[PDB]
C-alpha cells in the first residue's frame, strides 16, 4: 500500500504545516502536525478541559472502533514548552489514504496554552523513532512504524512548499518530485532522532568548509539551527543582520537580497535559495525581518528544521539499519 | 516559531 497526502502551512510564515488525518469510524477529520522530531500521535479530545478548547475534537464514544488501552496514560514536552497528557484509545488512523488499524491514538485530557491558542493545529502525528514514544507501562508504535508491514517500501517523503501546499508520501519515492538524484547518508538511533552528518557547507557563490556537521532532520522545527561559527559565517555576508537579545536571533532589512545556503550530503550539495532564508517581518509592516538561519547553541543539537527541508526532497528509509536521502527540486 | 520532543 500507499499514502498521498496534501500538507499546507498554517499562516503566511510557513510557522508549521498541518497534513489531515482521519481517526475513527465514522472518520473524524481533525488536522496534525506531522512530525519527524516526536514520536506520540496525540489530539484534542471531549475528554479535554473545556476551557482549554478553542480545534476539531476526537470523541473516541462517538467512534465504533475505539478500544481504552487499559492502564495506559501518557505525557509528554517539546522543545518549544509546550505539552500535553491524557490516556490512550487504539483505533484505526488512515493518512492520504494509507489505514492503519490498532494505531494507538492518545486522547488529551489537558493542552498547554500555545495549543489551545492555535486554532489550526488539532494534534500532533510522531515520525521519530519509536523508542521516544511517552506512553507507560508499555510505548506504543508510530503510524510509521505501524504502516511499514504493508507498505510498498518502509520509507516516507516530506516535500514541503515555500508559501505553497507540499506532500508527505508513504512506501514509494516519486522520480518527478526531483532533480538530479538522490545521494543517501547513514543514521545513527541511538538518540531516537533521524539523526546524521552533514560533510560541510558554503555560503552564496564562496568555497565549501568539510566540516562534520551532527544534526537532525525535523519537520516539526519552523527554523535551521547549526553550529555558532557555520551561522556566523553567513549572516556576515548579510550587510544589515545582527543578533538581536531581545527578538530571539538574528534580524535583518526585509529588502535585502540574501546569499543562498549550500549543505553536503556526502558527495553531493543542497543549496537553499536567500529568498528561503527570510522568514519574515518581525511584525505586519515592520522594515526588520527574522532570519531563518539560527544558532543551534541554546537547543544542544544541530536542527535541520522546515527552512533547510523545504529546499529538498527527503527520503526518511525506514529499513532495519535506516538512512536519509537527499535530492534538489 | 515551532520546535517539536525532549
Amino acid at each position: 500500500s500507499t499514502g498521498s497526502a496534501t500538507t499546507t502551512p498554517i499562516d503566511s510564515l510557513d510557522d508549521a504545516y498541518i497534513t489531515p488525518v482521519q481517526i475513527g469510524t465514522p472518520a473524524q477529520t481533525l488536522n496534525l502536525d506531522f512530525d519527524t522530531g516526536s514520536s506520540d500521535l496525540w489530539v484534542f479530545s471531549s475528554e479535554t478541559t473545556a476551557s482549554e478548547v478553542x480545534q476539531t475534537i476526537y470523541t473516541p464514544s462517538k467512534s465504533t472502533t475505539a478500544k481504552l488501552l487499559s492502564g495506559a496514560t501518557w505525557s509528554i514536552s517539546y522543545g518549544d514548552g509546550s505539552s500535553s497528557s491524557g490516556d490512550v484509545y487504539t483505533d484505526t488512523v488512515s493518512v492520504g489514504g494509507l489505514t492503519v488499524t490498532g494505531q494507538a491514538v492518545e486522547s488529551a485530557k489537558k493542552v498547554s496554552s500555545s495549543f489551545t491558542e492555535d486554532s489550526t493545529i488539532d494534534g500532533l502525528l510522531g515520525l521519530a523513532f519509536s523508542t521516544l514514544n511517552t506512553v507507560s507501562p508499555t510505548q506504543q508504535k508510530t503510524f510509521f512504524d505501524n504502516a511499514k508491514a504493508s507498505l510498498d517500501s518502509p520509507v516516507f517523503t516530506a516535500d514541503l512548499g515555500y508559501h505553497a501546499p507540499g506532500t508527505y508520501n508513504f512506501g514509494f519515492i516519486d522520480t518527478t518530485a526531483y532533480t538530479g538524484s538522490i545521494t543517501y547518508t547513514a543514521v545513527s538511533t541511538k538518540q531516537g532522532f533521524w539523526e546524521w552528518t552533514s560533510t560541510g557547507y558554503a555560503v552564496g557563490s564562496g568555497t565549501f568548509k568539510s566540516t562534520s556537521i551532527d544534526g537532525i532532520a525535523d519537520t516539526g522545527t519552523t527554523l535551521l539551527y547549526l553550529p555558532a561559527t557555520v551561522v556566523s559565517a553567513y549572516w556576515a555576508q548579510v550587510s544589515g543582520a545582527k543578533s538581536s537579545s531581545s527578538v530571539g536571533g538574528y534580524v535583518f532589512p526585509c529588502s535585502a537580497t540574501l546569499p543562498s545556503f549550500t549543505f553536503g550530503v556526502g558527495s553531493a550539495r543542497i543549496v537553499i535559495p536567500g529568498d528561503y532564508i527570510d522568514f519574515g517581518p518581525i511584525s505586519t509592516g515592520s522594515s526588520s525581518c527574522f532570519g531563518g538561519i539560527q544558532s543551534s547553541a541554546g537547543i544542544g543539537i544541530n536542527i535541520f528544521g522546515d527552512v533547510a527541508l523545504k529546499a529538498a526532497f527527503v527520503v526518511f528509509n525506514g529499513a532495519t539499519t535506516p538512512t536519509l536521502g537527499f535530492a534538489s527540486k | 516559531p515551532f520546535h517539536x520532543v525532549i
